Order: C-alpha cells, then structure tokens, then sequence
C-alpha cells in the first residue's frame, strides 16, 4: 500500500506531465 | 481462525467495507453526528 | 477489461490517470470532429482553394 501507491502516483504524475506539456516530437 | 492472516483481512475488508453503503441508527442529542454523505465518503481513502 | 475496471474503482491514482487520459483523448477527438465539420461547411473558401494561389503577376 506504500510502494504500489508510490508507483501509481508517479505514473499519474508522469501522465499529467505528458498531458499538460505535449512534446509529441521530443521522443527522439 | 489461523487461516485468517493480514492479506485475508484486507481481502475481506475490501469485499465488505471499502466504498460500501452503510446503515446508521442514532438516538439522542445527535445534531453533531455527521450526515450520511460524510459517513459514506469515509469508507475509502483517496490518498491510495 | 476487468483488470483496469477493478484498478480504476479501487485505487485513486489509477482513477486520476484515467481522468487525465480521458481528458487528453476526448479533447483531441472533439478538436478533430469540430475541424472536420468546419471543413465540410466551408468548401472552396480555404486559403489553399485559391485558384491563382501562387501567381501574383
Ligand atoms: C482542484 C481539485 C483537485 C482535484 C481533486 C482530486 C480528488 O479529490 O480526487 C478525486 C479524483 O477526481 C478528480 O476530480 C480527479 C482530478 C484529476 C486531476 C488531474 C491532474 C492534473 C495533473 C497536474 C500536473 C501533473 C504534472 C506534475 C476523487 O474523486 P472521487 O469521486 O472521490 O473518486 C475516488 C474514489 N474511488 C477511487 C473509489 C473511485
Ligand atoms: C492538502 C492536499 C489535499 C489532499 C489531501 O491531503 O487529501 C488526501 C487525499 O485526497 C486526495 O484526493 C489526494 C489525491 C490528489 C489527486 C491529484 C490532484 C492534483 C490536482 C486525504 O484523503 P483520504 O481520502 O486519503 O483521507 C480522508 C479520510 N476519509
Ligand atoms: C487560474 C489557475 C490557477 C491554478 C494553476 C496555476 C498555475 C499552475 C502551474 C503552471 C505552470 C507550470 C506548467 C508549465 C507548462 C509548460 C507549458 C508548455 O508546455 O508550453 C508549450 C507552449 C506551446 O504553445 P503552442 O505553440 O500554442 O502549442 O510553448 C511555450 O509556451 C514555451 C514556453 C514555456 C515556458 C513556461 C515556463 C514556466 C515557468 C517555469 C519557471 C520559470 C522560472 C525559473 C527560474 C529558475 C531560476 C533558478
């Protein structure tokens, strides 16, 4: 409930970063 | 009883408690008792 | 199916990820549909529908 939650909230933060900033083209 | 370990307790609690409807019966000076919606919200933790 | 449908309802982090993804995809899909119907409603009036586009003299 501590490691799984940390992984989930990191995934959510990364998704939110990809959604707010949309650098589709920086995948180089 | 010995078969009931911590993971068993969590599984059963997730089946019966987590985000579940509740029944409330109260009597007396109960104005400060929180309403049904507050009790219902407190059946889950949004930090998880 | 059931895996995601059980994660979204049981962990708020997964639900928050689902909300973000839904916002992203739904806003793109509406931007796309709204531009398609705009193009259909304005046939011939575009900058690139100009016949003499490219010959100023
Ligand atoms: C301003 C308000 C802040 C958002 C509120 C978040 C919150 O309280 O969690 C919501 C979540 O609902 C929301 O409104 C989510 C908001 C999404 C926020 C988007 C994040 C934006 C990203 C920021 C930038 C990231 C880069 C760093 C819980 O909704 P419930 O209906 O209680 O459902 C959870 C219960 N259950 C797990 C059982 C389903
Ligand atoms: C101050 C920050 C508010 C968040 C916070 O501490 O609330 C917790 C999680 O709420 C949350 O919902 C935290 C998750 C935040 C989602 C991302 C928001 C980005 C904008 C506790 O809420 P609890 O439900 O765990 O404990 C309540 C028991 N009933
Ligand atoms: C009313 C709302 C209240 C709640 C929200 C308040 C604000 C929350 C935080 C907002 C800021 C963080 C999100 C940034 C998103 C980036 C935008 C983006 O991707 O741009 C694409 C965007 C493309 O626009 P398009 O062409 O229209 O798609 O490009 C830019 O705007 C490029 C420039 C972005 C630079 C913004 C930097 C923000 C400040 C960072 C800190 C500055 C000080 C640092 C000093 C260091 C000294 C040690």
């Amino acid at each position: 409930i501590d490691i799984q939650a940390a992984a989930g909230w990191g995934i959510a933060a990364a998704a939110g970063a990809i959604w707010v900033v949309q650098p589709f083209g920086w995948i180089k | 009883i010995d078969a009931v370990d911590a993971s068993t307790v969590k599984r059963v609690a997730n089946k019966y408690i987590y985000d579940k409807d509740i029944a409330i019966s109260a009597i007396g000076p109960i104005q400060d008792l929180p309403d049904y919606n507050k009790f219902r919200r407190r059946t889950y933790w949004n930090r998880y | 199916f059931e895996g995601f449908y059980k994660l979204i309802m049981r962990r708020n982090s997964v639900y928050v990820t689902f909300i973000i993804a839904g916002a992203f995809f739904g806003e793109r899909a509406v931007d796309y549909g709204v531009h398609k119907l705009w193009e259909r409603n304005n046939v011939g009036k575009r900058y690139e529908d100009i016949s003499v586009l490219g010959q100023r003299p």
